[PDB]
Formats: C-alpha cells, structure tokens, sequence
C-alpha cells in the first residue's frame, strides 16, 4: 500500500487484519502483523483495536516502537516473516503478512548505513536498499507439495507523496503491484481513500473466477476501470472547458465516476463486504449506464447479472 | 526556511499529534493568539471530543466539528468575495460570513493581559461556543422562513455585541452568557414578524 | 466616416441603396468570396450579409470577426434566417463561460 | 545548469508565475462577466431585430408582387467609428453620420438604427470574447506548461544538489583516511 | 524513477542501436505494449526500410515514415489542445488526431493475451498500416474537395471501427483487411456527394 | 558579511542569522537603480527595535508609522507589477497611489546617499509626508489619536 | 560550465574591484563583449564618474546611472514578460524596452574585428550615449503629450537608424552623433501633429 503521512493506511491495515479470510477454510488462516519504528499510540491502537475485534486470536504480532534501536528495527520484519514462514510451510497455514511502517525500515537502514560509514547511494540511502527490500518481500510465495502460503502487504508512506523516490520506486521494482491512497479521496471522505486509476495488481486473474470469485469477476473489473477512466476525464474537461463542452453521453460516465468513489470505494473502515456484495454492487453501478457502450463484457454475462 | 518542510519538523510531526501554526500574518492584522485555524491540527480532536462530551453531557464534538466548517467555508467564500463582490453573493452564504466573523472575532481572538480573557474554562467555553452557533441557524430559519438577510443584523445589533462580549463575562456570573440563547430566539422570532 | 455594404437577395436587401448602402449579390461561396474582401480592403465599417448567403462562406465571417471593422451582421431574407446568427452568438457563450447563460 | 545560482532564479520565477498565473485568472474570469452582461444584450437585440428586419422584406415582396418590377428598376450614408475601452478591449462605437412601394421603404430606415446598433454591440460581444481566449490561452500556457516546468526543474536542482554535497563529503573522507 | 540519465541506461546506450523506451503513463492509460513511439528510437530503421522493400516490393519504408510523421504531428497538436482546446483545430489538423488515434489504437496497441494479436505477422503488419493510412490519404484528399470534417468522421463509423478489429483477423483470412482499401474510398466517394 | 552568490541560505548568512538579532540586506536589484544605501527593508529584520523606540527615545508615532510604510510598499511593489501583468487599465486609482509610492519610497526615503545624515525627526517627518500621498482611509494600521496629530 | 560559484571566480571576486561577468546567453546571441551587465560591477564606478564629470563638463555620473537604471528596469520587465506575454505592456514600458534595446545594440554590442568600432575614443562614447538617452526622453515627453508609442517609432525610423550606425561614425566626424540630438527633438514634436 502507497500512501503518504497523515493518510489513514493505518485505519486500512487494522480493516485488513481482521477482515482478510480464505473462503471455505476453517482455522487455517492467520495474520502477522509487524510494526516497524511506530509511535507508542500508533501502536496501542493496533494493539487495542487486535483484541476488540478478536483479530488478537488468529494473529501473532511483532510491535517494533520509533524510540526502539535501528538495528531492532531493521529485524522486525525478519523476525516477523520467520514466524509466517514457519505457521505456513511447517504448520500448514495460509498466512497474510501486514507491515508498516516500510518508509521507517529504510530510513533505519539508512541510518545504521551511515553509521558504519558506507557509501551513500541514491537520495541518500544505501546502495543495497533494493537488494534488502528484495530479501524480505521475495520471502513471499508458495512451495510446491506444501499446503500453506506467505502472503504480503507492505505498507509505506511516500515521501513528498513522491512515486520516484526510492522506498516507493524500488518497492515497486519488487512486489507484484500496489496499492495507492491519495489526497484528493482522502480530503473527499472516501473510506478507505484508494485510487484504482494508479494501483495495479499483477497476478489478480490467479485468484478471480468461477470456483475462486463469481464468473463475472474479470468482466466486470475491465468494464468498471474504463469506465471510471472516462468518467475521472469527462470530469476534468467540465472543469477546464465547463460543462458545455460535455456531451450527453459524458454527462452520465460523470455521474458514474462520483457514485463509484462514494459508494463503491467508499465504504467505511469498518464495512466487511464479502466478494459476492462487492461484485453484486458493481453490477449496479453498470446499470446506470446504457447497455450499448459495456462491449468488455460479451452478451451472456449482461443477460444473466445486469439488472 | 521559515516553512515547515524542514527534516526537524518533520521528525517531529512524526511522533507528535498537535501543531500550532504561529501566523505572522494573523498578528498583523491583530489576531492574537495568531494561531492559524487552517493549518493547525490535532490528532487528539477526536478523543478529546469523546472525553467532552462524557464530562459535559453535552454534545460538544458536533459544535467543533461545525465550527471548523464554517470557518473552513469562510476560506472558500472569502475566495469568491475579492473576485466578484459582495454584494453579489447568496444571504446564505454572507450569514455563514458573519458567523465565521464571530468565531473568529467573538471565539478565537483573546486578550492575554485582560483579567477575564486570558482564561477561558470548559464550561465557560462551551456556553461561548453555543450561542456563536445558537445565532447561525436561528438566523437561517429566518431566512428559510422568507425573511431577509439584513434585516436580521439591526434586529440583532443588540444581541450581536452581547454575543461579543461573552468572553468578558465573569466566571461566576456564567449564566448571562447561557441566557443569550433564549434572546436570540425572541428577537429572530420578532424580525420575522 | 466609411461605409457600408450589404449582402443577400435582391428581392431583399435592395431598397437599402436608397440609403446609399454598396448593395451586392452572389449566390455560391466564390461570389461572397470577393464582395467581403471587395468591402473589408476598401476599410468599410460594416456589412450586413443575408444568412442564405453567408452559410456559403463561414469561411469569411470567422476570418475577420476578431478584427475591429468591419463588422459581418448576419441579417435575414423573406423568409428568414438559417439560425446561423443566433448560435455564434450561443457558441460564444458555451466556451468563454463553460455555461449556458440564456 | 543544475547551479545554486540558478535554484534560487527559478525559485522566484516560480512566485512571479504563479501570481501572474492568479491576476490572469481572476482577469479572464471579469472579462466573462462583463461578456455574460453584454452577450444577453445582443442576443435579444438581435432577436429583434432578426424579426422585424424579416418583416420588412416581407412586406416589400408584396409590393415588388404586383410591379413588373421595371418600376423598382426606378443618401451618401455612413458611420464614423470612435474607439472605446470596455477594459482591456478595445471596442467600437457607432454613430450614423407606388403608395405601398413606399410603405415598405419607410418600411426599411426603422431598421437602420438598431441595425447599427447591432453591428456595435455583436461586433463588442466578439472583440471581448477573443480577450477571453487568448486570456485563457495564457492562463493555460502557463498554468500547464510553464510552473510545472518550473516545479519540479527545482525539483531536480535541489536533488542534484544534494546529491553532490553528499558526493563530494563522501569524496572527502576517503581523502582523509589516505 | 523512470529517469534514464542514469549510467547504466546511457552506457548502453551508448553502444546499443536500439531503445524501446518503457512508460508507465502508457501502462496505466492500458496501451500495451507501452513503448513511447515518440521518444523510442531504432538505428536500424533506416536499413530495414530498404529490406522491407526490397522483399515486400511496396513502399513500406514511406508508409512507416509517414504513420510516424502523423504520430509526432499529434504530440504537437494535443500541446495546442491542450492551451487553445480541440475546437479551433482545423478540420485538416483535426483529421490527422484521428488518423493517429486510430495508429496507436488500431495498431500500436496490441495484446499478448490475444491468440490472434499477440503475434502479427509481416504481411498483415502492412496490410494493417496500409488500410489505416489509407483511411487518412482518401480523407485527406477528401477535404480538399470541399468536404468538412464532421460528415466524414460521422459517415465512417462503420468503416473506421472495421479498421479496429482488423488486429482480431486470423492470418489465413488477411483478404478481409486488405478488402477495406475498396470499402473506404467508396464510402468516402458517397461522402463526397 | 557578503553572501557568495547572493545565496541567503548560504551556511554564512545562515547560521549568522541564527544568532544576530536580525539582518540589515542589501539587493543588487536597488544597487543598479542608483538606490543608495541599497537596503531592501522588506527581507530587513530588527528583533530588537521594540525596545529602542516610542516616547522617550523617539517620537510616539514610529512603531506605528513603521508598520504602515512597510505595508504600503509592499502593497506598491504589487500594484506596480500589476500594470505589468494586466496593463495601465487594470490598475484601481487606490492602486497608481500605491505604486507611485513605493516608486517615492525607494528614490526620497531609502535613497538617501553615502554623506546624508538624517537625524530620525527628519526621517519621521520624511515618512509622514510619504503617507501624506495615501488617503488617510488606507491608514488603518495606525490610530487617529497619532495620525491628526502628525499626518500632513 | 560557467558557474561562478567555483573557488576560484568566488576567492577572485573578494580581492577584484572589477567583475566582468561573461554569459553564454550573449555569446550565443553573438552580443560581444558578451558582458553580463546585471551581474558585471564596479567598484571604481563612482570615483570615475566623478573623473568623467570633470573631463567632459557634462553630467555623465547621471547618464551612466540613467543607463544602467533602464537596464535594469528592461531585466524587471523581461523577468514578467518571459511569462505573460507582450500584450499588457503600457507605452511607457515599451519605450523602456526600445531605449534599453538601444543600449544594448547601439552601444554595448562592440565588434572588435571592425575598423571603427573596435575602438572608441572617450568622447565618441558620451555622445553615443548621450543621443540614445536622448532619443528615449524627447520621446517620453511626447507620450505625456497624447502622443502614441507606436506614432512614435513610425516616424522615427530614419533618425533611428543614425543612432544604429553612430558606432561605425569616423572619430574626426563626431559633429555626425551631436546633430542627431537636433534631429530627434525636430523629429519627435513634429509627430505631435
């Protein structure tokens, strides 16, 4: 998750520890969360928000405090993706690893970097950042003839909200896609602020499906994203050349844009909806638009799921 | 720099939850304390929101929470004044104008060297904020009840200036800042005639 | 003090040379061609052109419509205008003000 | 060119830019409110007169009906234009200085002056709306072109900066150790 | 960041004759591949140009200059777009955004997922660029005869789209792309009516 | 101090400023006016002038009358650069006040010569003769118990 | 790469009392001697003002002063210019421009491979100077008389040209520079008419 400081990804990380599941398994899901170089607060609000929900009772926690050693901090992760690797390779579990705050790693590692005099390499930070981000996020995957996974959210906070800089850039040269809050939403209430148009998930289409998801699920997402893409520029041509220069067939991508950001993306930090709500109320949002022009989704699908 | 990109504030807004913008500008135009209202934060509002509220028994986090919403419209609003006048703006919209004045003026604005002033207690401030807000929508029903923006004002003259001054009202004589509420009300109700 | 011309059909716009208007005529784009440039290089003020004549050309009244004279006035025959006047002015609005103000 | 000298140029193009930026905004936004007064005058002026010039030729077809017309087969008029300012256009100000068949030719000097006035008025409504334009074009060139440039070329100075200094001490520690 | 002045991209650089420059605004905008066409280079161009005449015995080398001479045409019009708005575009400018619309649409995106697009071969390479080119001479010549723009692009929908599933014709059946050479400039005939 | 390159955020002038109680500057931009001394009194600070003013030292209207000329120069520079941005017309008659006094300001008052020694009556009574060309409504940063006393 | 920040141009400069500053801009513009006159200085410049007052008989102090004010106000109006444009430009400002135009072509440009131009006598210099200042304060009189920027320049093309080619003028025939000052007071009122 790409965010920025004063971007609510800690509300996020909290509503994915407690409401990430594996369909159709009992007992076998767990969640380590790792803390790198947070506030006491910041994390008595994990802590806390963890056993009111009950999410304590399915997770193992490693909190790492900003006033802690950087070289402690430095091994929260470490020490967080040896105990994941070992409840999913050795005890079978599918494990969801939750880490945060990335920014505060790099800079720990910056800062021991500095402190055995080694060379400083781009923006300041150490030549070897890459190598070191890809050690921990790389511990990721699956085994073959092993029941049991590892899988990672890295969360970090950009810089300037800046994509470029290294912790962000170098993460993204890692991980498989990314997940990217913005201002805007944020300033708009949208709960949680995720702008889809930016974030990207590489191996999506190994976990949607019929048998996985509902059979509409890659449809849908193709036709909801254009759309939204549309709509987002038929928006900030109103807000260039007026609302005159807008056709009737953008007044409505318009409208469609906004309902998806307060409706559909907007949900409330505390809002669980399983797959099938998700899926169900997209169609709805694509009811609003005239059948003519959804020609990412074929015939047979509009006939069975489009109200 | 004299702005706050700084690395050592921004450490420190790392792992402290308040910021207090000292304004230069706000001093020069005599707003003391020169706190600016827009750039200041706490991360504690909503916390110390609950706290209040328990304490109080009064619903305190809702009134700060519209408070900093008509001062945020003010920004907005005064925006649209120096561009197009005004004389050409909605009495709405000029009565949340003279509402953020009186936040500000009536509210934020505090003398440190007067000795009723340089100290405002829970409770005295909750009345204070009250009858700011108290004049706001009572004021907005006139309108809504088909009466004019300005008559409203020379109704209010009187109440205006009571409203002023609350925070030169003594501690123990609290209740003279509560009973302007109910002036407030009679006197809308009059100028709506 | 320069002069004025005008545009469209004869059985319309003549008895404006009682006034001493430069009254001419055409009928496809190349005759209004000339007669607007005949009338905007002799420096006249303004030139009245019947909408039949002037859809010919829209060329013509958008070349010289950001200059300060002449002045193209889009007027109408017997039976009346196109609409053409009315939107350029309707046009206008639409991209200097983003809004419909009408 | 990424020199401290020219940070700190640039550090003040970019307010100079960016309040040069404001000013043409808040122009070109009176610019349409003094076009949205004048463009609601032309239109019914022209409205009008659309009508009552339509009327008039008309009328004269009536009378033109009945003659052969080898009879209509059978004043040194002309305006003087005074350049005003309506802001920072320039606009023009104009001034003009057988029973039946005449009818018809009283029938068309009533047009004359609304007709003048027309071409007065629709001729400022379209002077004013090329300011806004080329306002706008300013507004956008600067706006989408010029501060972004401007943003982050200080951008990469400051980072190629910092770059070097922390460069050129770590250059100066090995020298030290030597 | 993307920034190529790093060593190790302007070392290769250096001694490599051909760079496919990867961007990520094409690949969030979903034009795959997302190779920049304007800041992409080949050194070989040049030379395959003539191989490419040589054993196709078409002018190939004068089409591919020309589809990449109205692709940088149209990063200098969507500049202008971008100050003065599409509007006061010429319809002769206004053809040419649509000619290289229809490039980068119709031809330079292409699917590897698709089992017909994700491989094109030689000959239906041309086949695909002749028929888009065509479209834009036949229009082109179109306009001089008096022809506007907005009868032209609205009398092609059927034709133009027939253009965009072109990349989805299996390599068998390639006369059904070439076919459109006949389809488009008699519809531009009846256009020109 | 000389600031190399004219760099304010050089180490030099800023970490001196960190300890100096202000910093009188001087631009290159006034020197090639023929504005001498070349004091540009807008990045000008004095942390300590509240101290050795007012009744007693100096005349009771310097505080006030500081504030003022500070305010409206700045308010000149940018009426001044306005006629530049959107021309002669855009200018309000509030506003060619406005920058034929900063235009006053920079040539009579800062402009004053190497040999000129002012006594601060004389400067005091110089300033006030420079709001003389504002109407005394722009004022509002002074009180009228000082401004009928001292205004011309 | 003709960053004067360097040790060496920076250590120069605390013990030099003249900086010659080059700039590339010029150079490439082929205005030689490439001198920046807005970062070039001289400390001397005062005490040879006053040398030159004495020689001369004439206020020459002013007019290098004058010279170097237009300069500077011309470097003022470009800084805002560069980036909104020539549009706004009162006559006032216009005429700065061409007087500081003149400076800058008319005298500061010096080709040193010329015959005449190469060198130029002490006296040969203040009457260059003092037609081009001359030019640019008839002419400022006449715009406060009514008269139009753009009248002006019309009619004095000629009288114009006299102060381009006054640098090529022979040092036996200066009688050819003091004339023009006649000239361009004869010319500039006879276009307020």
């Amino acid at each position: 998750v790409f965010s920025g400081s004063g971007l609510p990804h800690k509300e996020l990380a909290a509503q994915i520890a407690r409401q990430a599941t594996v369909l159709d398994s009992s007992d076998d899901f767990a969640v380590v969360f790792a803390a790198i170089g947070i506030t006491f607060e910041e994390a008595e609000f994990f802590m806390e928000d963890f056993r009111q929900t009950g999410a304590i009772d399915r997770s193992v926690m490693f909190m790492n405090l900003a006033n802690d050693p950087a070289i402690e901090r430095i091994a929260t992760p470490r020490m967080a993706l040896t105990a994941a690797e070992y409840l999913a390779y050795e005890k079978g579990m599918h494990v969801l690893v939750i880490m945060t705050d990335m920014t505060n790693y790099a800079e720990a590692l910056r800062e021991i970097s500095a402190a055995r005099r080694e060379v400083p390499g781009r923006r300041g930070y150490p030549g070897y950042l890459y190598t070191n981000l890809a050690t921990l996020f790389e511990r990721a995957g699956r085994i073959r003839g092993l029941k049991g996974s590892v899988t990672q959210i890295p969360i970090l906070t950009m810089p300037e909200d800046d994509k470029t800089h290294p912790i962000p850039d170098l993460t993204g040269y890692i991980t498989e896609g990314q997940i990217i809050l913005t201002r805007e939403l944020y300033k708009s209430g949208i709960q949680p602020p995720i702008d889809v148009l930016p974030s990207l998930s590489r191996l999506k289409d190994k976990g949607t499906g019929a048998g996985k998801t509902r059979e509409d699920h890659a449809a849908t997402m193709n036709q909801l994203f254009a759309a939204y893409a549309q709509g987002k520029q038929a928006k900030e041509l109103a807000v260039v050349l007026g609302e005159s220069a807008l056709s009737d067939i953008d007044k409505i991508y318009a409208k469609f844009a906004e309902r998806f950001e307060n409706e559909y993306v907007n949900q409330g930090f505390y809002t669980n909806r399983t797959i099938t709500e998700t899926l169900d109320l997209g169609w709805e949002l694509l009811a609003m638009l005239p059948r003519t022009e959804l020609k990412r989704i074929k015939d047979d699908l509009l006939d069975k799921y489009l109200p | 720099g004299g702005d706050i990109s700084e690395p050592v504030t921004q450490n420190t807004l790392r792992v402290v939850k308040v910021f207090w913008g000292l304004d230069s500008s706000l001093a020069q135009k005599r707003h003391f304390p020169s706190i600016n209202w827009i750039q200041s934060y706490s991360l504690y509002s909503t916390e110390v929101g609950r706290y209040m509220d328990q304490i109080l028994q009064q619903d305190w986090s809702d009134m700060v929470t519209e408070g900093m919403r008509i001062l945020q419209e003010e920004e907005q609003l005064n925006e649209i004044v120096r561009l197009v006048g005004i004389d050409s703006l909605s009495d709405n919209d000029r009565l949340t104008l003279e509402v953020a004045k009186s936040i500000r003026e009536d509210y934020l604005q505090q003398n440190a060297f007067d000795d009723v002033d340089t100290f405002t207690s829970r409770e005295k401030q909750f009345n204070m904020l009250k009858v700011i807000l108290t004049f706001g929508k009572e004021a907005r029903k006139a309108l809504s009840l088909g009466a004019y923006f300005n008559e409203i004002m020379e109704g209010t003259v009187a109440v205006r200036e009571r409203i002023s001054r609350s925070k030169y009202i003594p501690e123990e004589e609290l209740a003279k800042i509560s009973s302007i509420n109910e002036e407030i009300k009679e006197t809308i109700q009059l100028i709506v005639s | 003090t320069y002069k004025i011309g005008v545009v469209g059909d004869k059985d319309s716009v003549s008895p404006f040379r009682l006034f001493g208007f430069d009254v001419q005529h055409g009928t496809t784009k190349t005759e209004i061609r000339k007669t607007i440039d005949e009338m905007a290089k002799n420096e006249y003020g303004v030139i009245y052109i019947t909408e039949q004549c002037a859809n010919l050309v829209p060329e013509t009244i958008e070349r010289y419509k950001g200059q300060l004279t002449p002045a193209i006035i889009l007027i109408p025959s017997h039976q009346g205008t196109l609409g053409i006047g009315l939107e350029e002015i309707q046009n206008s609005v639409e991209k200097a003000v983003g809004q419909n103000i009408l | 060119n990424p020199t401290r000298m020219e940070l700190t140029r640039l550090k003040k193009q970019l307010t100079t830019a960016t309040r040069g930026h404001k000013l043409l905004k808040d122009k070109q936004d009176e610019l349409m409110r003094q076009f949205i007064l004048l463009i609601r005058k032309n239109n019914e002026l022209r409205q009008a007169i659309e009508k009552e010039t339509q009327t008039a030729m008309k009328d004269f077809v009536l009378a033109k009906s009945t003659v052969e017309e080898a009879f209509i087969d059978e004043e040194n008029v002309s305006i003087s234009v005074v350049e005003k300012n309506i802001m920072s256009v320039k606009v023009p100000l104009m001034n003009f200085q057988n029973a039946e068949l005449d009818r018809s030719i009283d029938g068309f000097t009533q047009l004359l002056p609304k007709l003048l006035k027309l071409a007065e008025v629709e001729k400022t409504c379209q002077l004013m709306a090329e300011e806004i334009e080329k306002t706008r074009r300013r507004v956008n060139a600067l706006e989408y072109m010029t501060i972004p440039q401007l943003e982050e070329t200080i951008y990469y100075i400051k980072m190629k900066l910092e770059e070097n200094e922390r460069a050129e001490v770590t250059r100066l520690i090995k020298v030290k150790n030597m």
